[PDB]
């Protein structure tokens, strides 16, 4: 395929280790915002191909969605709970700087990002 | 680049 490779999502050495933060970031926040109704423009990598979107890779340098991140989290492939704040940061940033302001998928994203964000407010210590 | 579909009902 033309497109990228999707991110890495196991990290085969890498030690088993929960954290309440990690825990809540998927139990909580991951669980919430899959499941709302703009989710799903989210859910895989963007298929540039399949959406004649040749220049979507060259603007966006760190490719980032929320299928990757609950597989990362299945998979424990964070080590830390900001790892996984940074890649939900960078999945909304990279809409905010490809798709065109007012566009529906931009309106999609601010209602996620406010959820995100309100569930972040009540992150565990 | 191109815009992306339409995603919502209004």
């Amino acid at each position: 395929s033309m497109n990228p490779p999707p991110p890495e999502t196991s990290n085969p050495n890498k030690p088993k280790r929960q954290t309440n933060q990690l825990q809540y970031l998927l139990r909580v926040v991951l669980k919430t915002l899959w499941k709302h109704q703009f989710a799903w423009p989210f859910q895989q990598p963007v298929d540039a191909v399949k959406l004649n979107l040749p220049d979507y890779y060259k603007i966006i340098k760190t490719p980032m969605d929320m299928g990757t991140i609950k597989k990362r989290l299945e998979n424990n492939y964070y080590w830390n709970a900001q790892e996984c704040i940074q890649d939900f940061n960078t999945m909304f940033t990279n809409c905010y700087i490809y798709n065109k302001p007012g566009d529906d998928i931009v309106l999609m994203a601010e209602a996620l990002e406010k959820l995100f964000l309100q569930k972040i407010n009540e992150l565990p210590t | 680049g191109k815009a992306k579909g339409k995603k919502t009902q209004m």
